[PDB]
């Protein structure tokens, strides 16, 4: 809980990955048109990571009756 | 004497072919990273 | 073209991305009312 933005974008960013991720994982089971795809979305995932990596760097961090 | 010229003329119109692909990947990159960085300095502002 | 407005996407995301690594070292060295 008690969660800032960042978080939030990233969270509702990487859900969007996982669908897509294992939405083209399925077509395991010539492989050049397979590789490439792998080799997109690896390179887009590492990316994400990568530039939103210092946001968190640069920052720091009830009901009752 | 003559074709290193033309064959870096030739590297050159490459190195203008691989410039304009990934212009869709880099509008994706700005955007993505408009959205993060907003994202921050509106978090930033609370602290 | 798309060849000017890529290139210009070109030199602003890697002047973001050169600001942020830069800038990152400095927050890895240093850890950190009104009444009446």
């Amino acid at each position: 809980k008690r969660t800032n933005e960042t978080l939030r974008t990233l969270v509702a960013d990487l859900r969007e990955l996982v669908y897509e991720a294992e939405d083209i994982l399925v077509d395991c089971q010539l492989q050049y048109k397979k590789s490439k795809r792998l080799q997109e979305i690896n390179e887009r995932i590492t990316k994400i990571k990568s530039q939103v990596e210092p946001y968190f760097e640069f920052i720091t961090p009830d009901r009752w009756s | 004497v003559v074709t290193v010229f033309l064959e870096k003329t030739l590297n050159i119109l490459e190195e203008k072919g691989r410039t304009v692909s990934d212009y869709r990947k880099q509008l994706e990159d700005l955007q993505s990273e408009l959205k993060y960085m907003q994202s921050f300095l509106k978090d930033a502002e609370r602290q």
